[PDB]
């Protein structure tokens, strides 16, 4: 938001800043059935337990379905897979 | 013995030094986020899966070839160095001003 002042101006600025943040632990890629599922949108997230799938700003997990994954390769090359059932 | 003096910097490159190592520490541990709030950790390779994926290039492009660009991002640096000291005229910029 803009304002006038004497021989200037004075710009508020609005900003979205994040805080409250938590430890989790992550895997690059989910193995099944002997493929790889990749997230479309987010990381994977686990909190000891069970995984999930959430976005990056915000902790939302859901569960991991083949709507938000998509495969595009095998299970041997990537390095850190970690294999857990995907439902569908 | 004229009158003129030159003065020293408040910083001193130590100061300087400090201060880029902690600019460098934190964008390496975590990513761009310690520019915008709190620093966030995140392991390297998902760094650059998502750095990727910032210019339109899908994750699983680097996930199957993190060795090559390991190697290829290794050597390019490494010819920095030798590229600097060979060229004489490098830092000329930095040497007009005095
Ligand atoms: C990790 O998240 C899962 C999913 O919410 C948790 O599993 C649930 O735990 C609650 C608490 O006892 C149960 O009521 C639910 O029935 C569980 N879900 C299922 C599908 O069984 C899990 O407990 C979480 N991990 C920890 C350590 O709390
Ligand atoms: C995550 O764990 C590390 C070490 O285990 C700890 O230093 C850090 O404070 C933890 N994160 C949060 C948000 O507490
Ligand atoms: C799933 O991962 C575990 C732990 O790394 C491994 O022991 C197991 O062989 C994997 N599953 C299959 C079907 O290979």
């Amino acid at each position: 938001f803009p304002q006038s002042a004497p021989h200037g101006v004075v710009f508020l600025h609005v900003t979205y800043v994040p805080a409250q943040e938590k430890n989790f632990t992550t895997a690059p890629a989910i193995c099944h059935d002997g493929k790889a599922h990749f997230p479309r949108e987010g990381v994977f997230v686990s909190n000891g337990t069970h995984w999930f799938v959430t976005q990056r700003n915000f902790y939302e997990p859901q569960i991991i379905t083949t709507d938000n994954t998509f495969v595009s390769g095998n299970c041997d090359v990537v390095i850190g897979i970690v294999n857990n059932t995907v439902y569908d | 013995f004229n009158g003129l003096t030159v003065l020293p910097p408040l910083l001193t490159d130590e100061m300087i030094a400090q201060y880029t190592s902690a600019l460098l520490a934190g964008t390496i541990t975590s990513g761009w986020t310690f520019g915008a709030g709190p620093a966030l950790q995140i392991p390297f390779p998902m760094q650059m899966a998502y750095r990727f994926n910032g210019i339109g290039v899908t994750q699983n492009v680097l996930y199957e070839n993190q060795k090559l660009i390991a190697n290829q991002f290794n050597s390019a640096i490494g010819k920095i160095q030798d590229s600097l000291s060979s060229t004489p005229s490098a830092l000329g910029k930095l040497q007009d001003v005095v």
